[PDB]
RNA sequence: ACCUCGGAGCAGAACCCAACCUCCGAGCAGUACAUGCUAAGACUUCACCAGUCAAAGCGAACCUUUGAUCCA
RNA sequence: CCGAGCCUGGUGAUAGCUGGUUGUCCAAGAUAGAAUCUUAGUUCAACUUUAAAUUUGCCCACAGAACCCAAAUCCCCUU
RNA sequence: GAAAUUGAAAUGGCGCAAUAGAUAUAGUACCGCAAGGGAAAGACAAGCAUAAUAUAGCAAGGACUAACCCCUAUACCUUCUGCAAUGAAUUAACUAGAAAUAACUUUGCAAGGAGAGCCAAAGCUAAGACCCCCGAAACCAGACGA
């Protein structure tokens, strides 16, 4: 029973609306353009994570530095709170030393 | 919930389907139907060993029957034809006896000759 | 294996035989031949001059599904496997002795 | 060890070793042998020019260090005047 | 060079022809199976 | 950076290097990237006879 | 403690009465054994299992052909009692190259030439 | 579709507020 | 429980022992002695251990080749 | 009562081992004050730590029982 | 529900302890010394797996291994 | 676990879709003296009935003309050295391997690599692969309670 009895509603997708057809315009930037500007610069997200990778820890490290400041109360608490999980959890568990 | 099976249906089919002819909720409820289904399947690898081995006794018993119809017991019947070269098998042998009693009849006299 | 045989007779050979269907074959190794009224026994083959047994390829087929499983409790051993094995039927057209005794 | 410091994300070093080992940077560790300052007098000239040897370190025990300290320490360092200048390479190793 | 002859032969290079280079990918180890499950390793 | 018939390269290599082995040198031919492993150093012999052969 | 077995040299002396009941002339010897396994080397030492993998004799019944040679007589006497001897015997002496494919090993120990 | 312009640098110097709160005090010193 | 042996157990070990003393006598007629057996077969061991050091020594990555590469274009191959 | 080390039982014949256990003695004493310095090659108490032996060379003369790191 | 109330928070406390740890198929895969506030754990060793380099490895015939006063073992040309 | 020093530009979803996503239809109902806790839900599965049952037994398999009768067959998981012990009425849904130091593999470039910093005596850069879930008695802080 854990079976839709139905088909779905079909899904239309567009592979040539504006955004998919522009994808990957301007990622050569730099070597395109005299290095005036690096591809990471085109990248729109959170502002403690555009051009920057990391685990959650690193993540969570940076979003407070960054943006700690400027958090609701109970999300930076949330934050200090997995921080220093994340602290035990990858300085002293895991299968490996 | 990112990703969710939606395939449950088909992969408990698989095994309901080999457990429709059980007894009781062995039959419908899939923790009980696996383990009957697998005990099912491994008794269906094991019983070909079986199946040759009592095909054979099977052949024996027959075959002793039919040679006693004639005086000479199975080990001086099968014996006394490899003395003489004859080397027809047990299954043969059975069919013979039910099917040509005359040649398992030949056979046998050929044996108990040999024998003497 | 030795099967019993008579003309117009079905034989399911458990394996490919490399040959098309509706060949005619002979089958070469004869153990027995008999009649209502007498038998000819061979030690333990007959002659290629007595008996000429001969059949032909009617089916090349695969076995219905085995199903192989192991399993030992405690261990986590459980394994599956489903083998399909080649067939062949044969059917006897008939078989022929000559007076060469 | 720290493994993602709290503050930087990072591999910590454990100080440690780097106060007792020395790192050729082929791989060796170099040390000194334990006790090879303690009660002279009463050891033999042997055993105690025995303790005054620097001394290198099991694979095990060089992993172990490689893993305790990080990239930093392992790097090639052209001081000026180094005695291990020469202990810093290996040469006609075969395998 | 004959690869880009054998280019012109081939069919167009797409987003659907792509591959990675073989050897480049590891397959992913996940604890799942009569395998890799149970106890994890 | 090998352009052209890499196995003819092969061969030439495994030619020029047999002699100084004494056996056939056991060889890699990469032909999607252009480059040529041998097992073994030979960086210095490789060197001078592809300076002879004028690359 | 359990050990490997020393066999004293008398038990591989045979006398003239072992030499009329097995038919072997101790004079002019034969040149091959075949050794078959007949026993399982499963509850024997671990080096009865390595001379048996030694000598190929992994597989029962299966006959294999050896030097009658003393190294080889020396790791057939560690593994004697899971294992059948017999001469090779050579009726019409080891098979040429033209009738190489044509040789049998009868169950008597001859290798014959035609087959 | 066409393009969007191409990201650009900002031309001429960039001279913060120093009013605005939010400037970088980095941004407002005499090494900038 | 106590165990017996039958008649049929001991004739089974009667035939072991029979197979093992055969197993004697012919174990008690060496072909070649000690001495003469000494390095007639080294040519051949030294060929054989060649050839396990050669299959040793001559492990190396397979080629790769650009057809191979370029075939798995054929996965969009279609008809026009 | 013991906990470390050494010697003997306790292992008949390379080593290892009867742990637990039995007896004994050492946390040394005597000697010398090159009884120094260096250095090939080895042993090893089944890991490591530690512990042994040592040619050649240099220099004087002309050996028989334990404890790491840190810290002072 | 007091040998020390209840609630919230620190808090996903900690647990060398218990329990659990989800597709298919193949393959390799075994008892083992030391130290440890340590014997319900761990680290090293041994074993184990994968990849790699190279050349010898196992078995062993003699010869050889103590005086005090057994079965076997070690070692290695051949094979 | 620093600092000197160095100096980043600027309306969307490879998110969930009613056990998910907010606790949320709602801090409501309900529970608590109180502080507090805190929901649910709206659009032929199991269980039965049609149709109780037939000697014998992990309930099946080999089969068989034939359901049973014949023959073979000491449930599963986990924990024990191994069988005893643990867990499981059953269905549906949910429910548990997160990552670096090196390595290895595949690219790029190569005595140099890298889009400053870093490494380099073939290295450097990039990617791929690998480190679970539930559970105490507790401790402390601040409230709430005679
Ligand atoms: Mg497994
Ligand atoms: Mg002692
Ligand atoms: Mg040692
Ligand atoms: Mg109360
Ligand atoms: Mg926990
Ligand atoms: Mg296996
Ligand atoms: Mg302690
Ligand atoms: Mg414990
Ligand atoms: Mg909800
Ligand atoms: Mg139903
Ligand atoms: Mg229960
Ligand atoms: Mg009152």
């Amino acid at each position: 029973i854990g079976i839709r009895l139905t088909l779905p509603p079909p899904k239309v997708v567009d592979r040539w609306n504006e955004k998919r057809a522009m994808f990957g315009v301007y990622d050569n930037i730099g070597i395109l353009g005299n290095f005036e500007k690096h591809p990471k610069e085109l990248i729109r997200g959170p502002i403690w994570l555009r051009g920057w990778k990391g685990n959650e820890l690193q993540r969570c490290i940076r979003k407070r530095k960054m943006v700690g400041s400027r958090m609701f109360a109970d999300d930076l608490h949330n934050l200090n709170k997995r921080i220093r999980y994340l602290y035990k959890h990858f300085n002293r568990h895991g299968k490996f030393r | 919930l990112r990703n969710r099976v939606t395939d449950r249906y088909f992969r408990i089919q698989e095994v309901l389907k080999h457990a429709r002819h059980f007894r009781g909720r062995k039959n419908r409820c899939y923790r009980l139907a696996v383990r009957t289904v697998i005990r099912a399947f491994v008794k269906c690898t094991k019983a070909r060993y079986l199946k040759k081995k009592n095909m054979r006794t099977l052949w024996i018993n027959r075959i002793t029957a039919a040679s006693q119809e004639h005086g000479l017991k199975y080990p001086a019947l099968i014996g006394n034809l490899v003395k003489c070269q004859v080397e027809l098998n047990r299954k043969v042998l059975a069919d013979l006896a039910i099917y040509e009693p005359k040649t398992f009849k030949s056979l046998a006299a050929l044996a108990s000759r040999r024998r003497h | 294996r030795q099967w019993k045989v008579t003309s117009e007779d079905l034989i399911l050979i458990g394996n490919e035989l490399d040959l098309a269907c509706g060949e005619r074959i002979r089958l070469e190794k004869v153990l027995l031949v008999g009649a209502d009224n007498f038998t000819l026994l061979g030690k333990p083959l007959l002659g290629k001059d007595l008996v000429r047994v001969e059949a032909t390829v009617i089916e090349k087929t695969e076995s219905w599904p085995r199903i192989i499983m192991r399993f030992r409790k405690r261990k986590n051993f459980k394994k599956k496997r489903i083998v399909t094995t080649p067939q062949t039927v044969l059917r006897i057209n008939s078989i022929e002795i000559a007076p060469c005794l | 060890l720290t493994y993602f410091s709290a503050r930087k994300g990072k591999r910590k070093t454990v100080k440690a070793v780097i106060d007792r080992f020395l790192r050729l940077h082929c791989g060796l560790w170099v040390r000194r042998k334990a006790g090879y300052k303690k009660k002279l007098w009463k050891k033999t000239p042997a055993r105690k020019k025995r303790l005054r040897e620097f001394v290198f370190c099991n694979k095990t025990q060089s992993k172990l260090l490689d893993k305790m300290t990080t990239s930093f320490w392992k790097r090639r360092n052209w001081y000026v005047d180094d005695p291990y200048q020469k202990y810093h390479d290996r040469t006609n190793l075969k395998v | 060079a004959r690869a880009l002859d054998l280019l012109r032969g081939l069919p167009r290079v797409s987003l659907a022809n792509l591959k990675p280079n073989p050897g480049s990918k590891k397959p992913e180890r996940r604890p799942r199976g009569r395998r890799r499950g149970r106890k994890c390793g | 950076k090998v352009e052209g018939d890499i196995w003819a390269l092969q061969k030439d290599v495994e030619d020029f290097l047999s002699p100084l082995l004494g056996k056939t040198p056991v060889t890699q031919v990469n032909e999607v990237t252009g480059t040529l492993r041998i097992k073994g150093y030979f960086d210095q012999e490789l060197k001078a006879w592809l300076l002879e052969k004028g690359f | 403690k359990f050990t490997r077995s020393r066999i004293p040299e008398k038990v591989f002396q045979a006398s003239p009465e072992d030499h009329e009941k097995y038919g072997g002339d101790p004079q002019n010897p034969h040149k091959l054994h075949i050794v078959t396994r007949i026993k399982s080397t499963r509850r024997r030492p671990y080096w009865e299992k390595d001379i048996i993998k030694m000598l190929g004799l992994e597989k029962a019944h299966t006959p294999q052909v050896h030097k009658n040679i003393p190294s080889v007589n020396a790791k057939l006497k560690v593994v004697k009692h899971l294992i059948r001897i017999k001469p090779l015997k050579l009726p019409q002496g080891l098979p040429a190259e033209e009738n190489m494919s044509n040789t049998c090993l009868k169950s008597t120990g001859e290798l014959v030439v035609q087959w | 579709y066409r393009a969007r312009p191409p990201p650009r640098r900002r031309p001429g110097p960039r001279w913060p507020d120093p009013e605005d709160l939010l400037t970088p005090r980095w941004q407002l010193g005499p090494r900038y | 429980r106590p165990r017996f042996v039958s008649l049929r157990a001991k004739q089974n070990m009667i035939r072991r022992l029979e197979i093992e003393a055969e197993n004697h006598y012919w174990l008690s007629m060496p072909y070649m002695t000690r001495e003469q057996e000494r390095g007639h077969a080294a040519v051949r061991r030294r060929e054989a251990f060649e050839a396990i050091k050669a299959a040793a020594t001559s492990k190396f990555p397979p080629h790769r080749f650009i057809a191979d590469q370029l075939d798995h274009l054929n996965v969009t191959k279609k008809w026009s």
